[PDB]
RNA sequence: AAAUUGAAGAGUUUGAUCAUGGCUCAGAUUGAACGCUGGCGGCAGGCCUAACACAUGCAAGUCGAACGGUAACAGGAAGAAGCUUGCUUCUUUGCUGACGAGUGGCGGACGGGUGAGUAAUGUCUGGGAAACUGCCUGAUGGAGGGGGAUAACUACUGGAAACGGUAGCUAAUACCGCAUAACGUCGCAAGACCAAAGAGGGGGACCUUCGGGCCUCUUGCCAUCGGAUGUGCCCAGAUGGGAUUAGCUAGUAGGUGGGGUAACGGCUCACCUAGGCGACGAUCCCUAGCUGGUCUGAGAGGAUGACCAGCCACACUGGAACUGAGACACGGUCCAGACUCCUACGGGAGGCAGCAGUGGGGAAUAUUGCACAAUGGGCGCAAGCCUGAUGCAGCCAUGCCGCGUGUAUGAAGAAGGCCUUCGGGUUGUAAAGUACUUUCAGCGGGGAGGAAGGGAGUAAAGUUAAUACCUUUGCUCAUUGACGUUACCCGCAGAAGAAGCACCGGCUAACUCCGUGCCAGCAGCCGCGGUAAUACGGAGGGUGCAAGCGUUAAUCGGAAUUACUGGGC
């Protein structure tokens, strides 16, 4: 299960995750194969809270990469249809 | 090692434990350390009022 | 939720004189409730309660240990009652421990020996229990030992302690042929079986060997039980025999108000009587909700500040009766929840000191062994790991609970010793050990007197104080030998007065100043002022500059404060300045203080003043049979006497004795009085004494 | 973190006027500005290169009410920013919020401006700021809060805000009580007595 | 032990018993083929090889050994039997 | 666009000078400690020494949608308890939700810790072939059929416990043979050989032995070829000091053949050759985890490996293997050693270099805390469970950053101190007094956001043979935050609750008096003190820094003082 998960960087009481395609064994902030966009949870203003890298994510999921729950939700919210 | 006893007046007996710090006294050939006054039962210099952070003297009220 | 109902909870203590069988009676209790597979003997160190190495080696209980049991009945008559028994020590060397356990507990079973009966420590535990008004019963142990007589022990209890005792279980046969006991209610003789270790017994028909004294004491039991309510006496005088249930309830009432104590007999070593005493603990001793609630003070007291019915719903309240030492966590706090519920991890407020403590690991106890429990209900005795500041006798409770509880008194140590480790530089480790052992035990105090370097050790006895040193050797290892304290002398002038002076040729041309003073030394009298320094300003000839005229008394302090003769302070010196010399340019004060010092020196040598020893006011109480021996012992020493006073329960003797003498006086006093005397020190005024040591402490250093 | 003491000692130790007092009376009429604060002030110690560099740096420090750690930070930032170090340093010191508040009135001294900023009475570009070190930015509107308008100090300061040269970078509207920050002051837009290269070389030692 | 890794210990011992039995059966069949090849009777060696081949393929499929190990056995034994003539 | 713009010196050899030459200081930095003092907030940091020994509590479980099954709870079913044919509840029935223990699957090789060993079996950089890979994903297929057990359980039984015996069983996705399989394995060919497991949801029929058969969909299983990931292996360069370490090596260097590995290979064995490495430092000894990076420096360079991240190595010491895709396995197995603990004396258990915590060592390093609410990880169709990972809370000025301890006014320039030429000056607008404000701390009241999801209903298509049952996408409903008395906002009282540390001879910024008299003492360097000490001690005054300050320890700079840039004989 090569996963695509959030990496939980940032600061205290103000997280800021990194959507990274990493092997599921390694740690959350550990070794990753590639970083595909970020995600700011606490943003409630005009600047973009999240940004994804849709073509590379699609390449990975075509290569068999597992998509996490929150990363799936961000792919949903990023697309206009959902 | 040999070590100076700074300040005015001490209470060092034959077995008292003390804290030793680096330094030199220059006029005493072979003394390269100083006894930290006011720490570990090596009481602070009595009736001292200037350079009181050194010599381990507590703050008078005044 | 609650495993056992609140009524089926007994918190009991086993208190008595040294070696009355208390630690065995506890082993036979833990045996007849199945919790320990082996009976164990105190002498062969097998006893579980004696867990400390000293307790095993010396066969004594140097501490209180807590255990639990489930006593259904002799025939499983009742549902299993959870009895919390904390075995206590009888040595006068450890009295804080017995009072410590005694306060929380609701009942006490007082062991006694048939040979001796009322003994000094039995009176001691009696007075301690009486002040805390705990309901008591009594067990006469060692009935197997020769000289055994139940009747004589009962009469000794009545005559000496003061209680009127009602026999409950008499004894069949003499000391060696102790078959068992006969109850005075069921009218059954519970002879125990020799082949097995007391677990089984056989009931018989109470033979005619004792069928008249038994009936007489049974009748006296009925009459004594009838003194609980008019409904009992009215039917009793009606010629009808009262039913057993009302007799037992009326007795339980009389024990509750403490008018009478119920005495049961048996021999733990012979594996007999223990089941019947535990049965009488269930039948007669009070459960937590079988008395009215504890009281307290709120906001400096109120009419009725707290009447906390022991229940699972009221807010948490408790008392930390005992502190113990664990080398692995650093503390062990024993608490009894009077009213409330607390759980693991719960925070509490230490009401007296107004601070927050978290209960890390509440546990239940089986002597040394510890068993984790998630929660503690009201009326349960448990140990709290994770407490780091709470002193003995501090109330622990949730907010808006009683601030102060009645447990605010502790005794005063009599024996004072000094200790010094062989390697002198282990002083910090020893000091930490002493500080911990003093925080856990409030009757052991360590104060390092600042005249010398010695560490002063105070305790209730020489045993107490040496268990506190070999315990240090074994746990938190340090090696230390005890000794005697040093001497705090003072000085007084031997009625000599002159007008001495001092003078140094400080001028020499370049120096620019010199100083001279004319003083007048005198004493006042031995003990009229607290401020020994007396100075009435009178400077006439050569009046010094007027900005520091009254400031020529504090400079004299640095000689009177400490050390003129052999490093010992002086009291009562009076200086009176009349003449001198100076020059009003800059009359140097620090070098004028040299003239005063040399003047004091000259006055000292011409005065030939003599040393003054410390002498205190001891006050002793004793029975009016050992008065001669105590007064003879004080007279053999260089001791004065003061008061021909006789109390109603003894005699208060007052005596003035030195401090270098009478080292270890308390233990000698106990020896010569059968351990039935106390004393106190009031630190009165010093007195003169012919001493060959007074000059030896300065001729050791010569001039 | 604030010098709560006699300001005039500081002024006469530097000799010049540090503007640490209101305009109620002249500087000489309140203190003996000519001489040093000590009892040995009448004498004159011959100056040294380190002496004059330290004295210039301390004059700037005492004018702006900044402490040494923050001033060193303002020098690391000024050195970092491209261009003349001294010009960037003066811009970063004039950019302080108590500085711009003072230059816009509302307090007769920079310590009064510090009290105004600290007591949550200032809104920079809408957001209520009460951090005395807030690095103001171009086109920022400094507004006093309600319940602070018409207080004694603000009225006294606005009347006393005259008799002094009007800054050519602020464009303040006095009556409505809002001011702008149209652009940062340049070199020649300031006191011109402050020898900035002395401070630059002192901090580049 | 402490946790429930004792279940893996019992399963490991049982699996060791089974695997040791089956691996020993495999190894004795291959020793039979080697003894035949060292005797020189090509026909008995061929029969023994055709007897061991399904055994090793079944265990290689089950996972007790690897496909490469089975293929190495078959290749070596075929090479030996072919040069035996 | 911009990715840099960056290099300072001083004191001290001498009567004085110039060079050479060393010592010291001014700067930056720290996992710091000590002394004095101490108000708050934010973000980080926190055993550098004993890889010394560890009490206690947790740090790895999960699946009933694999199975036998019923220990605990609940729902029911049959009643002749309680009884007014029961609302006032007797036992039995896995029957259903569920589930202790058990068989089985997956995980336990991840995450977490430490740097002892390792100077090259390691790491970094750059390539390579002789390889394997559970779970993830794509392509093609198969998924007939049957047996023997066996735990759990029942009986007897032994043991203090741990933990067993000995018979009778009972399943399974547990195990075993057959059938069948070729772009798969072996073989040049022909040819030979190898697998599986079922479970769940609902349903139009229609047949039953109410077991169900049967039709669907959702998963699960087996074989093969792929990809991705992860891992194993090889080569070259680089990666410490010592020549007061010049020879080292006998599976040693290679070849052939056999064996072994997933895979090449002296990996191993049997012969044969006598080679191979080394002055570009072999071998030995000491030290050491390595790297991105950290500090400093204009650079070159020097020192370093705390945080964070990658790789390696280890798990009480030494050795070996098993299960498994993966280990020679922190919380697995066996043995030998030492230690500790329990014991009824017959035996048995363990390994904090996991998170807390204790002893001890040390100048010195934290709580025996709260939740899985976020994100991850294991299991599971999910719901959910576990997670001392993680998110948070606690302690400590340990560091960095920000704020406060009031602001304006105020000349009797008060009193008092200190100096004084006795005029006065300084403390000093400083204080007091007057006016104004309440940041932060303290009370009282409101209050985001970190919350995505998940569950129940609904509709739409996809689905089948069925609008059921399953996916997916909307609409409504109730909702999930330990932190938390959150951030933030508003109100209440009043300057109240908040300033210390070092220095003052020159370097180096800031001077006088008093007491001491080569004494007591200070000092980083030069030096000071033996009767007028700005150098000691105190006082007054001043300078610098500030909730910190100074000292000590350590690195670089200055030091062109190891000089490649950049030195000399
Ligand atoms: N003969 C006899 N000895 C007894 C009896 N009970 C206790 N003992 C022994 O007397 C000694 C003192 O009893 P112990 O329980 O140690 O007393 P404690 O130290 O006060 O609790 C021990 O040696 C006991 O074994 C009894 O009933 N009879
Ligand atoms: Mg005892
Ligand atoms: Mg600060
Ligand atoms: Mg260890
Ligand atoms: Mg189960
Ligand atoms: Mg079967
Ligand atoms: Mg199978
Ligand atoms: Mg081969
Ligand atoms: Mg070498
Ligand atoms: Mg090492
Ligand atoms: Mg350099
Ligand atoms: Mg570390
Ligand atoms: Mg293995
Ligand atoms: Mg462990
Ligand atoms: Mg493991
Ligand atoms: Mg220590
Ligand atoms: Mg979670
Ligand atoms: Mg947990
Ligand atoms: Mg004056
Ligand atoms: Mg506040
Ligand atoms: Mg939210
Ligand atoms: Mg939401
Ligand atoms: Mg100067
Ligand atoms: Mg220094
Ligand atoms: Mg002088
Ligand atoms: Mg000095
Ligand atoms: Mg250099
Ligand atoms: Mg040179």
């Amino acid at each position: 299960m090569v996963t695509i998960r959030l990496a939980r960087h940032g600061a205290k009481k103000r997280p800021f995750y990194q959507v990274v395609v990493a092997d599921s064994r390694n740690a959350r902030n550990g070794r990753f194969i590639e970083r595909v966009g970020f995600f700011n949870p606490i943003a409630s203003e005009k600047e973009e809270g999240t940004r994804l890298d849709l073509d590379r994510i699609a390449h990975w999921v075509g290569q068999g990469a597992t998509i996490s729950d929150r990363v799936a939700a961000l792919i949903k919210e990023v697309n206009k249809a959902a | 090692v040999t070590s100076y006893i700074g300040g005015e007046g001490h209470n060092l007996q034959e077995h008292s434990v003390i804290l030793i710090r680096g330094g030199r006294v220059k006029d005493l050939p072979g003394v390269r350390y100083h006894t930290v006054r006011g720490a570990l039962d090596c009481s602070g210099v009595k009736d001292r009022k200037q350079a009181r952070s050194k010599y381990g003297v507590k703050r008078p009220k005044a | 939720a609650r495993t056992t109902p609140i009524a089926r909870y007994r918190n009991i203590g086993i208190s008595a004189h040294i070696d009355a069988g208390k630690t065995t009676t506890t082993e036979r209790i833990l045996f007849y409730t199945g919790v320990n597979h082996k009976i164990g003997e105190v002498h062969d160190g097998a006893a579980t309660m004696d867990w400390m190495e000293q307790e095993q080696e010396r066969g004594i209980t140097i501490t209180s240990a807590a255990t639990t049991a489930f006593w259904s009945g002799m025939a499983k008559q009742y549902e299993p009652h959870r009895i919390n028994i904390i075995d206590t020590p009888g040595h006068v060397d450890f009295t804080i421990e017995v009072e410590r356990s005694m306060r929380v507990l609701d009942g006490a079973v007082m062991v006694y020996c048939a040979v001796g009966g009322v003994q000094p420590q039995s009176e001691t535990v009696w007075r301690q229990a009486n002040k805390y008004k705990v309901p008591r019963i009594a067990f006469v142990n060692k009935m197997d030992r020769m000289g055994a007589n139940f009747l004589k022990v009962v009469n000794q209890i009545k005559t000496r302690l003061g209680a009127n005792p009602v026999p409950l279980q008499l004894a069949i046969g003499a000391e060696e042929h102790f078959t068992g006991v006969v109850d005075l209610v069921k009218m059954k003789a519970i002879n125990w079986n020799d082949a097995d270790q007391g677990v089984t017994f056989e009931y018989e028909d109470i033979p005619a060997d004792m069928v008249e004294l038994a009936n007489e004491w049974h009748q006296n039991l009925i009459e004594s039980a009838a003194e609980a309510s008019e409904e009992l006496m009215e039917k009793y005088l009606g010629g009808e025999e009262l039913t057993e249930a009302e007799i037992k309830g009326a007795l339980r009432q009389r024990v509750l108000n403490n008018e009478i104590i119920l005495v049961t007999c048996g021999s733990a070593f012979k594996n007999k009587g223990v089941q019947a005493m535990l049965d009488a603990v269930i039948d007669y001793l009070p459960s937590p909700v079988d008395v009215p609630a504890i009281n307290g003070i709120l906001d400096d007291g109120k009419d009725t500040p707290a009447e906390r019915h022991a229940s699972d719903d009221e807010p948490f309240s408790a008392l930390a009766f005992k502190i113990a030492t664990d080398p692995f966590v650093g503390n062990l706090t024993f608490f009894r929840v009077y009213s409330g519920v607390v759980n693991s991890g719960d925070t509490v407020l230490n009401s007296v000191k107004a601070a927050r403590e978290r209960f890390g690991r509440i546990v239940q106890m089986h002597a040394n062994k510890r068993e984790e429990i998630k929660e503690v209900r009201a009326g349960d005795i448990a140990a709290a790991i994770g407490l780091k500041d709470v002193t003995t006798g501090d109330t622990l409770c949730d907010p808006d609970a009683p601030i102060i509880l009645e447990r605010m008194e502790f005794p005063e140590p009599v024996i004072s010793i000094a200790v010094e480790p062989k390697t002198k530089a282990d002083q910090e480790k020893m000091g930490l050990a002493l500080g911990r052992l003093a925080k856990e035990d409030p009757s052991f105090r360590v104060w390092t007197d600042e005249e010398s370097n010695q560490t002063i050790i105070a305790g209730m006895g020489e045993l107490h104080l040496d268990i506190i040193v070999d315990r240090m050797k074994r746990e938190f290892n340090v090696e230390a030998n005890v000794g005697k304290p040093q001497v705090a002398y003072r000085e007084t002038i031997r009625q000599k007065v002159t007008d001495v002076e001092g003078k140094h040729a400080k001028q020499s041309g370049g120096r620019g100043q010199y100083g001279h003073v004319v003083i007048d030394m005198y004493p006042l009298e031995p003990g009229s002022n607290p401020k020994g320094y007396e100075f009435i300003n009178d400077i006439k000839g050569g009046v010094i500059p007027g900005e520091y005229i009254p400031a020529v008394d504090k400079g004299i302090q640095e000689q009177l404060k400490a050390g003129p003769l052999a490093g010992y302070p002086v009291v009562d010196m009076g200086i009176r300045l009349h003449f001198g010399s100076y020059h009003d340019v800059d009359s140097s004060e620090l070098a004028f203080k040299l003239a005063a010092s040399i003047a004091f020196k000259e006055g000292f040598k011409k005065a030939k003043l003599v040393l003054l020893e410390p002498i205190m006011k001891v006050e002793v109480e004793t029975p009016e049979e050992n008065t001669g021996d105590v007064i003879g012992d004080l007279s053999r020493r260089r001791g004065m006497l003061k008061g021909q006073e006789s109390e109603v329960t003894g005699v208060k003797i007052h005596a003035e004795v030195p401090l270098s003498e009478m080292f270890g006086y308390a233990t000698q006093l106990r020896s010569l009085t059968k351990g039935r005397a106390s004393y106190t020190m009031e630190f009165l005024k010093y007195d003169e004494a012919p001493s060959n040591v007074a000059q030896a402490v300065i001729e050791a250093r010569g001039k | 973190a604030r010098y709560l003491g006699p300001k005039l000692k500081l002024s006469r130790r530097e000799g010049t006027d540090l503007f640490l007092k209101s305009g109620v009376r002249a500087i000489d009429t309140k203190c003996k500005i000519e001489q040093a604060p000590g009892q040995h002030g009448a004498r004159k110690p011959r100056l040294s290169d380190y002496g004059v560099q330290l004295r210039e740096k301390q004059k700037v420090r005492r004018i702006y009410g900044v402490l040494e750690r923050q001033f060193r930070n303002y020098y690391k930032e000024a050195a970092r920013l491209k261009g003349n170090t001294g010009e960037n340093l003066l811009a970063l010191l004039e950019g302080r919020l108590d500085n711009v508040v003072y230059r816009m009135g509302f307090g007769a001294t920079r310590a009064e401006a510090r009290q105004l900023v600290s007591h949550k009475a200032i809104m920079v570009n809408g957001r209520v700021v009460n951090i005395a070190s807030y690095q103001v930015s171009p086109n920022d509107v400094v507004s006093i809060r309600e319940k602070a308008k018409k207080q004694s100090r603000v009225k006294a300061a606005l009347e006393l805000a005259e008799q002094r040269e009007k800054p050519t970078w602020l464009e303040v509207d006095a009556g409505k009580m809002e001011g702008t920050f149209k652009r940062k002051p340049e070199r020649s837009d300031l006191s011109a007595d402050i020898n900035e290269h002395l401070i630059v070389e002192l901090y580049s030692k | 032990n402490i946790k429930s890794a004792k279940k893996r210990a019992i399963q490991s011992e049982k699996a060791r018993k089974h695997n040791a039995s089956r691996r020993s059966m495999m190894r004795t069949f291959i020793k039979k083929v080697y003894a035949a090849i060292e005797a020189g009777d090509k026909a008995a060696a061929q029969k023994a090889f055709n007897e061991m081949q399904p055994i090793v393929d079944r265990q290689a499929a089950k996972g007790l050994i690897h496909k490469n190990k089975a293929a190495r056995h078959k290749a070596n034994l075929t090479a030996q039997i072919n040069k035996l003539a």
